[PDB]
């Protein structure tokens, strides 16, 4: 298990680690998050007390070093940091815990949750929608736009998503005009999983990033993402088993997660009832359709 | 955006712009088969499509043979129709190359948008305006050509006749989309009004009798006579 101490807590915040989340007062003896479980990236994610405006935060993996948390208040936010002096860090760290000034990473045994959510999501991917060579962690905020959203305004802090517009030369073939633009197959199979991603997992990271940064930062660009990853698939016509039954245990997950609160601004109805009731996947996504028949019945 | 009553005067103005309409791209007739089920048989279509400013229209006639073996064909026609548009436009030179197309239907959009992919300074665009262009196969020597096609032709009109030596294109518009929406609600008595006069005779090089100043006035307010006639018939006022 690994730990991100902080140097202080100055301000009232609301903390998230992964999918959970603590408050801290204004200074009170907070000294970070222990007990994270290694082999999965993992994002720490800030909402101040007196401005909720801008979410923000850091996805990381501990395994590539180690990362601390301070206050910078000329910026006015928590950084994320890496200490290159692992002796110090050590040192920090078990003092901290002897004093008991963390939290604990709050994982139940039972809980396959976060993997569910990350399966396909690496830290060497994420550095390259987000763009930051000199840290080995990423930062991500509900303001950030996308290469996409630019094109339609600072390009070192856009998220640099795969451009997917099913209107768009690359996604129609000359000659194939109506084959292509009512069966997407082509877009998806050779066009992005031979030609971009190389490989389903590649193209499900992205996937599942893009809905994580939706979720956590409110990131609407992300959002669009999210839904027109999954809309490309449903709207193929042919499309391996192993991704359409994968592809159905990711939404499954995404979907449990969701809070219950934000589906009104987190899941567009368009997108939804044409994936799961008129697409050419409209039967292959079956326990998706359970539980969003279930949960939010309204939007359908 | 979309063409409306408040943009109508740019029809007129001097950036080349074409209305496509594909109201008879597909046209069937619908019999009872010898077991007593019902088929579809397809006959020959046409794609309009029209300068307002200029009058040429360029009538594609859509032989039934292009739907032989093809399944979906209300959509496909869509999809045709977008092909046979974007073709036409690749053959004209550069500067005869619209900046905008009006399609009648909103079903356009997206076939013509993707056909025209190539072309992204041609505006592609819908309009809030009823106009009666289906009714261009009332036009007798429109539907004689239509009909009698045996293969895929390209037949080339001035829809105005030599209008434009006396009048506006506006006014121009205005009469044909006035002479149109008669025969739509009642092709009968808008061909008797047309025609009931032996003495103005249709030209050879033209599809409209030779009417005079005059008798365009006393012509386009006998189509509007019918026009609310018939409206008083249908809604019993
Ligand atoms: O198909 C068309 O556009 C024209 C062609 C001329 C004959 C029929 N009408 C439509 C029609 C279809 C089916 C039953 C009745 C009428």
């Amino acid at each position: 298990m690994n730990t991100v101490p902080f140097t202080s807590a100055p301000i009232e915040v609301t903390i998230g680690i992964d999918q959970y989340s603590f408050n801290v007062k204004e200074n009170q003896p907070f000294h970070g998050i222990k007990d994270i479980p290694i082999g999965h990236v993992h994002v720490i994610h800030f909402q101040h007390a007196d401005n909720s405006s801008m979410r923000y935060g850091y996805w990381f993996d501990c395994r590539m070093g180690n990362f601390y948390i301070q206050y910078d208040p000329k910026d006015g936010l928590y950084k994320m940091m890496e200490e290159r002096d692992g002796a110090k860090f050590e040192n920090i760290v078990h003092n901290f815990k002897e004093r008991q000034m963390m939290v604990s990473y709050p994982k139940i045994d039972e809980d396959d949750t976060w993997y569910n959510l990350t399966e396909f999501v690496q830290m060497d991917k994420i550095r390259k929608i987000v763009r930051k060579d000199e840290n080995q962690f990423s930062y991500v905020d509900s303001s950030m736009t996308t290469v996409q959203e630019n094109e339609l305004s600072d390009p070192a802090h856009s998220l640099n998503y795969t451009v997917i517009n099913f209107k768009s030369r690359e996604a129609i073939r000359p000659g194939h005009e109506m084959e292509d633009f009512l069966d997407k197959s082509y877009y998806l199979n050779t066009v992005m999983l031979q030609g971009i991603f190389k490989n389903s997992s590649n193209y499900f990271g992205e996937l599942q990033f893009a809905f994580l940064n939706a979720m956590f930062f409110g990131n609407y660009g992300s959002s669009l993402q999210w839904h027109a990853m999954i809309e490309l698939i449903c709207s193929s016509a042919t499309v391996p088993k192993h991704m359409l039954d994968k592809l159905d245990e990711i939404l499954y997950y995404q979907i449990k997660t969701l809070p219950e609160q934000y589906s009104d601004i987190l899941l567009n109805e368009r997108v939804w009832n044409i994936c799961l009731y008129s697409s050419f996947q409209k039967n292959s996504l079956h326990n998706t359709e359970k539980i969003m028949e279930n949960k939010y019945p309204e939007l359908l | 955006g979309a063409m409306n009553s408040s943009n109508y005067a740019e029809l007129f103005n001097n950036d080349i712009k074409l209305f496509v309409d594909d109201t008879n791209v597909y046209r069937v007739t619908v019999h009872k088969t010898f077991e007593g089920n019902v088929a579809t048989k397809a006959i020959n279509g046409c794609i309009f499509t029209l300068n307002p400013k200029t009058g040429h229209l360029f009538l594609k006639i859509i032989h039934t043979s292009v739907w032989a073996g093809q399944k979906r064909l209300s959509q496909l026609a869509k999809w045709k129709t977008a092909e046979e548009v974007s073709a036409l436009v690749r053959s004209l030179p550069k500067e005869e190359q619209p900046k905008q197309i009006i399609v009648t239907r909103k079903a356009m959009l997206d076939p013509l948008e993707v056909h025209m992919l190539d072309f992204p300074n041609i505006a592609i665009r819908p309009t809030e305006l009823r106009l009666p262009f289906s009714a261009a196969m009332s036009i007798d020597k429109l539907s004689d050509v239509v009909m009698k096609a045996t293969e895929p032709q390209m037949v080339l009109f001035n829809i105005y006749d030599d209008w434009l030596d006396r009048i506006s294109s506006y006014t121009a518009f205005s009469r044909l989309t006035l002479l149109l929406r008669a025969l739509k609600t009642n092709e009968e008595s808008a061909k008797m009004i047309l025609l009931s006069d032996p003495t103005i005779t249709i030209k050879s090089y033209h599809l409209w009798p030779s009417f005079t100043d005059e008798q365009w006035i006393t012509i386009e307010s006998q189509m509007r006579d019918l026009i609310l006639t018939e409206y008083g018939r249908k809604y019993n006022v």
